[PDB]
C-alpha cells in the first residue's frame, strides 16, 4: 500500500474538504494555513492595522488531526528574495508568521517552493526559524525535475526556447536545491518534495536526485495519460520513476484538478495502488534486511569484545554462507585424499573461530558427503560460546570433535592441520583482523595444508548521499573530537545513495602466507572515473572471498551471493563534501596501518581536490589486537 | 436589511474584490472571504449605487463555492468569474434581474484563476492563473479552445484589446509583458521598455488607441507603452507600493484611475501628471469603475468593505 496526499490551494470549509479527500482515500492534505490571496502588511499604516482574525481557528480540527493529517503551505505571494525592499521585509515577516503558525498547530510538515535560482534570503529566514524555539516539523522543499522556464511552450516569437542542448543547464534545478540545503547547513529538518513533469528530463538530470533526502513526490494530474476505457494511467518511463521512488519509499502527492470528468478522483490513486501492488515482492535478502536502511552501526571489536548469543543466533540463519562453506570443504577433501585411501587417511580439520558450532556441523556434513574421514578441532576465544560448543560435543558430536577454549594466536596445537577453516571476515574483508589471526595460527598448518578461505579482496566505490552524510554528522558525541564521527567506518545497509563509479579492488590477502617477512600493512591508490555532476560524501566498502577454488562469497553488488544477509556494506565517510564535475576523476588513497596493539585504516582524497588525511595515527578509530 | 431579495445571501464577505458599472448605470460587486471559518465568495448587483455595500438594498445576490479573485461583465446580464477553485464560471442574470444563476462552472486550471478579460466580440474570453497557463474560452460552447503555457511564473493580469478579438496583453511574475495575436503560429511577443525592470502587475489598453497601453509595476511606477515603437514613452512614480489596477475614464480625452496596495487612489491625465488623490480607504484598494451616467463620478472598493464614490476635477 502507498502513502499519499492531496495538494489543494482552495479550501472553503476545512471540515468538509478534509472529509471529501479522506473518503477519496488520501492519507493527508496539503493546504494553505492562511488564504493564498490574503496579502498582509506589517510596516506601513493603515493596512498594517487591518482588523483580525488573520486566519481561521485551530479549534476547527482536533489536535490529532493537525498532527497527522495536515501539511502546511507557504503563501504564494511570499517572496523573501524579491528585488523590492518593501516586499522583501513583508515576506520575511509573513514567512515567520506562517511558519510560527505551523509550529503552533504542531504540523508534521510544511511546504516551501524553490522556483528560482536565488533563494538565499528564504534560506536565511528558515534557518533562523529552525534555531528558534522547540519544534519538530519537517520542511519539504517543492522543487521540480524541470524548471518552469525550460518547460514553456515555444510560442514567443521574439524569444525562442534555446534549442541547443545543455548538460549542466538541464541540471539547474538540482543546483537550486543543493545551494539551499548548503546555506541551511544540511539541517536534518529540510527534505525534498520533487515535482514530476509531463516531459521527464534526460535520464542524467533524474539521476541527480539519487541520494538526496526525498520525502515526497508531487504528481500533477496533467501528466496522466488516458487509456482505452478513459482511466488515468502513466507512460512507461513514468512508471519506471514511480517504481524507483517506491523502492526508496516516499509519499505521493496528487496536485491539480480532475482532468478526467468521466470518473471519480480516487482513480488517480487507484492507479498508484495498482503500481505498488505490481512491484516484485521482497527477495530473501530484503526480508531480513527490511528495517536496516541507512542505519549506521559502530564498528565491532572482534578480539576485545565477545559476541552476544542473539548475534550468533541471527547470522546462523544465513541461507547460503554455510552451504557454501560445506561445499568448499567437500571439494577440498576429495582433492586431498584419493578414492583408494577413503578408509585409511583421516584428515585433521581445525575450525578457527567456531562460534556456536555451525561450521563444525558443516565440516561433518561435508565429510559424510565426500565419504571421507576427519578429525575435528573447534577453537573459540569467546568463553560464552565455548559453553554452547561443549554442550554440543557432549550431547551429540562425541570425541570426533575436540573443543578448545582459547585464542588461535595462542593455542599450542597437539598436532598439525590438514585444513584450517575460518570465518573471520568483516564487510571490508580484513576489518575483523582475519589476516593477523590466521597469521598467528598458520604455524600449526601442515606444509601442504589448505586454508579456507584461500584469499579475500576488499573493494571501494565513491558515493553521493546527503542522507547518510547527515546521519554521520549526527553521530557527534560529547567528550571526544567533534569530528571523530567522520573518521571511522560504519556498517550500513546503504539505501538512499548514489554510486558514482564502479567498485575497484583495494586490499588483498592470501592464506597461508609463506612470505619470508610477513607484512599486512598496505597503501593503495584508486582512480574513479565520474560521468555526472555531484557531491562526494564517502566510500562504500565491499568484499569478495575465495573459500576454495571456484566456491566464493561476495557482497560486491555485481557478484553478490543470492540471499546472503550476513554482511552489509561498510561506509567510509569524509569530513567535508567534495564537488565533482562530469568527466572528472576522483582519486582516493587508503592505507592499512598497524602496531603490536591495533590495526586501523587511514584514507584521503587527492582529486579533484584534496581532503584532510582521515584518522591519522588511528586517533579516532582502531581495531584492537 | 430593507429587503435582501430571494436567493440573495443575508451577509456579504469582508473583502471587496471588484466593482463594475453596467452601461445602464447599475453596479456589479465581487467579494471574497479571505479569513475566518469560511473561505468563499459572493456576487452582487446594486441598481442603487449609493445603496452598496449594504446587503439590504440590493437588486440581486448569490454565493459562489469559493473566492472571487477577478470578474467582469459579459454583455448586460452575463457575469464571468475567476475563482480560487481553479474554475472559470459564468453566471447568467435573471430576466427580472433579481436572481443570479449559474450557467457553467468548468474546472480547467490547476490552481487559483487570478485574472479574466472579455474579448471585443463578447463571444470569447481569456483567463490567467497561478498554474502559469493562459486559456481562451468559447462562452457559448462552454469550452477551452486554446491553452497557452508561455510564461515561467504565475499569471498576474490578462487584458483583451478594445477592438481586436485575437489580440490581448498578459503579464507575469517571470517579468514578461506579452503582446498576443492568436493569428500568428507563435502568438506571444515579448514587449517591455529597454532594460527589464520591476515585475509588471497591472495592464490597461487605451480606450481609443488599440496601439497604446499602460502598465503598473510592483514598485508603484506607472508607465505608458507604444506597441509600434517598443520604446517606453513616459513613466511616473505614482504609488509607494504595488500598482494593482488601472482603469481609463469614458471621457473623450481619458483620465487614468490608478489603484494600489498603499490604500490610495490616483487619477492621472494623458501625460501621467497627478490630478486627484484619495486616501479614503484604510485597506487595499481593489477596483475602480467610472460612472456611465456621470463621467466625473468614480467608484472604488477595498478590503475595508468601503464602497466610495469620488468626484473628479
Ligand atoms: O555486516 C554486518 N556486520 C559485520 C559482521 O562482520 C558480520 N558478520 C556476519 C557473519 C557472522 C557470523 C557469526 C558471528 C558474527 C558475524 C558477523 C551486519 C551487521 C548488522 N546486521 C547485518 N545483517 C542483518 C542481520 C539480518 C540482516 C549485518
Ligand atoms: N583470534 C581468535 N581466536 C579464536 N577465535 C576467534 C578469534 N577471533 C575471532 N574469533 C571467533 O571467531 C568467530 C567468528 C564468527 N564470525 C564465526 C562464528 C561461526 N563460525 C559462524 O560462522 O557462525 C567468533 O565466534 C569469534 O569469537
Amino acid at each position: 500500500r502507498v502513502s499519499s496526499g492531496r495538494d489543494l490551494n482552495c479550501v472553503p470549509e476545512i471540515a468538509d474538504t478534509l472529509g471529501a479527500v479522506a473518503k477519496q482515500g488520501f492519507d493527508f492534505l496539503c493546504m494553505p494555513v492562511f488564504h493564498p490571496r490574503f496579502k498582509r502588511e506589517f510596516i506601513q499604516e493603515p493596512a498594517k492595522n487591518r482588523p483580525g482574525p488573520q486566519t481561521r481557528s485551530d479549534l476547527l480540527l482536533s489536535g490529532r488531526d493537525w498532527n497527522t493529517l495536515i501539511v502546511g503551505k507557504l503563501s504564494p505571494w511570499i517572496r523573501p528574495d524579491s528585488k523590492v525592499e518593501k516586499i522583501r521585509r513583508n515576506s520575511e515577516a509573513a514567512m515567520l508568521q506562517e511558519l510560527n503558525f505551523g509550529a503552533y498547530l504542531g504540523l508534521p510538515a510544511f511546504l516551501l517552493p524553490l522556483n528560482q535560482e536565488d533563494n538565499t534570503n528564504l534560506a536565511r529566514v528558515l534557518t533562523n526559524h529552525i534555531h528558534t524555539g522547540h519544534h519538530s516539523s519537517m520542511f519539504w522543499m517543492r522543487v521540480p525535475l524541470v524548471a518552469p522556464e525550460d518547460l514553456r511552450d515555444d510560442i514567443i516569437e521574439n524569444a525562442p526556447t534555446t534549442h541547443t542542448e545543455e548538460y549542466s543547464g538541464e541540471e539547474k534545478t538540482w543546483m537550486w536545491w543543493h545551494n539551499f540545503r548548503t546555506l541551511c547547513d544540511y539541517s536534518k529538518r529540510i527534505a525534498v518534495a520533487l515535482e514530476i513533469g509531463a516531459d521527464l528530463p534526460s535520464n542524467h538530470v533524474i539521476d541527480r536526485w539519487l541520494g538526496e533526502p526525498i520525502k515526497a513526490a508531487i504528481l500533477p494530474t496533467s501528466i496522466f495519460l488516458t487509456n482505452k476505457k478513459g482511466f488515468p494511467v502513466l507512460s512507461k518511463m513514468h512508471q519506471r520513476l514511480i517504481f524507483r521512488l517506491l523502492k526508496l519509499e516516499v509519499q505521493f502527492i496528487i496536485t491539480g484538478t480532475n482532468h478526467h470528468s468521466e470518473k471519480e478522483f480516487c482513480s488517480y490513486l487507484q492507479y498508484l495502488e495498482y503500481l505498488s501492488q505490481n512491484r516484485p515482492p521482497p527477495n530473501a535478502y530484503e526480508l531480513f534486511a527490511k528495517g536496516y536502511e541507512d542505519y549506521l552501526q559502530s564498528p565491532l571489536q572482534p578480539l576485545m569484545d565477545n559476541l552476544e548469543s542473539q548475534t550468533y543466533e541471527v547470522f546462523e540463519k544465513d541461507p547460503i554462507k554455510y552451504s557454501q562453506y560445506q561445499q568448499a570443504i567437500y571439494k577440498c577433501l576429495l582433492d586431498r585424499v584419493p578414492e583408494e585411501e577413503k578408509d585409511t587417511n583421516v584428515q585433521v580439520l581445525m575450525v578457527l573461530g567456531a562460534g556456536r558450532g555451525p561450521l563444525v556441523n558443516a565440516s561433518l556434513r561435508a565429510a559424510k558427503q565426500a565419504d571421507r574421514r576427519i578429525k575435528l578441532y573447534a577453537v573459540e576465544k569467546n568463553p560464552n560460546a565455548v559453553v554452547t560448543l561443549e554442550n554440543w560435543q557432549f550431547e551429540e558430536w562425541g570425541s570426533q570433535v575436540t573443543v578448545v577454549s582459547s585464542d588461535m594466536r595462542e593455542w599450542v596445537a597437539p598436532e598439525k592441520a590438514d585444513i584450517i577453516v575460518s570465518e573471520l571476515l568483516g564487510s571490508f574483508a580484513d576489518n575483523e583482523l582475519s589476516p593477523e589471526c590466521l597469521d598467528g595460527a598458520q604455524h600449526f598448518l601442515k606444509d601442504d595444508g589448505v586454508s579456507i578461505p584461500g584469499e579475500y579482496t576488499s573493494f571501494l566505490a565513491p558515493i553521493s548521499s546527503s542522507k547518510l552524510y547527515n546521519e554521520v554528522r549526527a553521530c557527534r558525541e560529547k567528550d571526544r573530537d567533534p569530528e571523530a564521527q567522520f573518521e571511522m567506518p560504519y556498517v550500513v545497509r546503504l539505501h538512499n545513495f548514489h554510486q558514482l563509479s564502479a567498485p575497484q579492488p583495494c586490499f588483498t590477502f592470501s592464506h597461508p602466507n609463506r612470505d619470508p617477512m610477513i607484512d599486512n600493512n598496505r597503501y593503495c591508490t584508486l582512480e574513479f572515473p565520474v560521468e555526472v555532476n555531484t557531491v562526494l560524501h564517502g566510500f562504500a566498502g565491499y568484499f569478495e572471498t575465495v573459500l576454495y577454488q571456484d566456491i566464493t562469497l561476495s557482497i560486491r553488488p555485481e557478484t553478490h551471493s543470492p540471499g546472503m544477509f550476513s554482511w552489509f556494506p561498510i561506509l567510509f565517510p569524509i569530513k567535508q563534501p567534495i564537488t565533482v564535475r562530469e568527466g572528472q576523476t576522483i582519486c582516493v588513497r587508503f592505507w592499512r596501518c598497524s602496531n603490536s596493539k591495533k590495526v586501523w585504516y587511514e584514507w584521503a582524497v587527492t582529486a579533484p581536490v584534496c581532503s584532510a588525511i582521515h584518522n591519522p595515527t588511528g586517533r579516532s578509530y582502531t581495531i584492537g589486537l | 436589511e430593507w429587503n435582501l431579495p430571494p436567493n440573495a445571501p443575508a451577509c456579504m464577505e469582508r473583502q471587496l474584490e471588484a466593482a463594475r458599472y453596467r452601461s445602464d448605470g447599475a453596479l456589479l460587486l465581487g467579494a471574497s472571504s479571505l479569513s475566518g471559518r469560511c473561505w468563499a465568495g459572493s456576487l452582487w448587483l446594486f441598481k442603487d449605487p449609493c445603496a452598496a455595500p449594504n446587503e439590504g438594498f440590493c437588486s440581486a445576490g448569490v454565493q459562489t463555492e469559493a473566492g472571487v479573485a477577478d470578474l467582469t461583465w459579459v454583455g448586460e446580464r452575463g457575469i464571468l468569474v475567476a475563482s480560487d477553485s481553479g474554475a472559470v464560471e459564468l453566471w447568467e442574470l435573471d430576466e427580472n434581474e433579481t436572481l443570479i444563476v449559474s450557467k457553467f462552472c468548468k474546472y480547467e486550471h490547476d490552481d487559483i484563476v487570478s485574472t479574466v478579460s472579455v474579448l471585443s466580440s463578447g463571444t470569447q474570453a481569456v483567463s490567467g492563473s497561478k498554474d502559469i497557463c493562459i486559456k481562451v474560452w468559447d462562452l457559448a460552447q462552454q469550452v477551452v479552445l486554446s491553452s497557452y503555457r508561455a510564461h515561467a511564473a504565475q499569471v498576474t493580469c490578462v487584458a483583451a484589446s478594445p477592438h481586436k478579438d485575437s489580440v490581448f496583453l498578459s503579464c507575469s511574475e517571470d517579468n514578461r509583458i506579452l503582446l498576443w495575436d492568436t493569428r500568428c503560429p507563435k502568438p506571444a511577443s515579448q514587449i517591455g521598455c529597454s532594460a527589464p525592470g520591476y515585475l509588471p502587475t497591472s495592464l490597461a489598453w487605451h480606450p481609443q488607441q488599440s496601439e497604446v497601453f499602460v502598465f503598473g509595476d510592483e514598485n508603484g511606477t506607472v508607465s505608458l507603452v507604444d506597441t509600434k515603437s517598443t520604446s517606453c514613452v513616459l513613466s511616473s512614480a505614482v504609488h509607494s507600493q504595488c500598482v494593482t489596477g488601472l482603469v481609463f475614464s469614458p471621457h473623450s480625452v481619458p483620465f487614468l484611475a490608478s489603484l494600489s496596495e498603499d490604500c490610495s487612489l490616483a487619477v492621472l491625465d494623458s501625460s501621467l501628471s497627478e490630478l486627484f488623490r484619495s486616501q479614503a480607504h484604510r485597506d487595499f484598494v481593489r477596483d475602480a469603475t467610472w460612472s456611465p451616467l456621470n463621467h466625473s463620478l468614480l467608484t472604488t472598493v477595498g478590503w475595508d468593505h468601503q464602497v466610495v464614490h469620488h468626484v473628479v476635477p
